[PDB]
């Protein structure tokens, strides 16, 4: 998160941690045995990090649990990127105020709705800095038309665009499959960009209101 | 020549270290892969980059 602030620890209890040997990125709790996170995320061998703030010390709030199945959208395109969303199984359920489920949305955000971006990813724009707690960002969405001329002919029915066009606040490499949450829904999964921060280039995420029918069924026959 | 082309992270945000051949150096370092579109210069392993660009 480049041009954030510092969430707090356990203000954001839905936020996890994908590891796999280290960081590599964040996903959201919607249910104690079920995180919802990034297609491009994918990998074998993950652990899923509750509880935690600082993701280098072990403060005693955690819990490490390891995924059991991992669901990639059906549809997901590694090209187009379209369908960016994975569901992971943990192993056992996890122990729910420092760790607790996140809703799913009932219905789309419109634009202009102020929203909540986390994670512990890349904090500069120009340069490399990761770090150890985890950082918030409140960013609205943007309407469908400015996402469209920010990023021609890439922007799918399944994204939306959130940030500010004057660039320096914007999620950023190790935020993917974090949540963007807005009005106490997950309304979207940090995706792609073009940079981090940069002016005209906003960030670009998944639309999670277009894939609720999809999780609920795929939660409950898994 | 791909295995001399420069490391790219791409468009998506995750944080995946992988491994390119730098060929100035003369070896497979590491770098952060965002997570999509891969170019040829990304291998899983030092060996597996080893294997591929080693001598380029
Ligand atoms: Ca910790």
């Amino acid at each position: 998160i480049v041009g954030g602030y510092t969430c707090g620890a356990n203000t954001v209890p839905y936020q996890v941690s994908l590891n796999s040997g280290y960081h590599f990125c964040g996903g959201s709790l919607i249910n104690s045995q079920w995180v919802v996170s990034a297609a491009h995320c994918y990998k074998s061998g993950i652990q899923v990090r509750l509880g935690e703030d600082n993701i280098n010390v072990v403060e005693g709030n955690e819990q490490f649990i390891s995924a059991s199945k991992s669901i990639v959208h059906p549809s997901y395109n590694s090209n187009t990127l379209n369908n960016d969303i994975m569901l992971i199984k943990l192993k056992s359920a996890a122990s729910l105020s420092r760790v607790a489920s996140i809703s799913l949305p009932t219905s789309c955000a419109s634009a202009g709705t102020q929203c909540l971006i986390s994670g512990w990813g890349n904090t500069k724009s120009s340069g490399t800095s990761y770090p150890d707690v985890l950082k918030c960002l409140k960013a609205p969405i943007l309407s469908d038309s400015s996402c469209k001329s920010a990023y021609p002919g890439q922007i799918t029915s399944n994204m939306f665009c959130a940030g500010y066009l004057e660039g320096g606040k914007d999620s950023c490499q190790g935020d993917s499959g974090g949540p963007v949450v807005c009005s106490g829904k997950l309304q979207g999964i940090v995706s792609w960009g073009s940079g981090c921060a940069q002016k005209n280039k906003p960030g670009v995420y998944t639309k999670v209101c277009n894939y609720v029918s999809w999780i609920k069924q795929t939660i409950a026959s898994n | 020549d791909f295995c001399l082309e420069p490391p790219y992270t791409g468009p998506c945000q995750a944080r995946i270290i992988r491994y390119f051949y730098n060929a100035k150096a003369g070896l497979c370092q590491t770098f952060v892969y965002g997570g999509c579109r891969a170019k040829r210069n990304n291998f899983k392993s030092a060996e597996d980059c080893l294997r591929t660009c080693g001598g380029a």
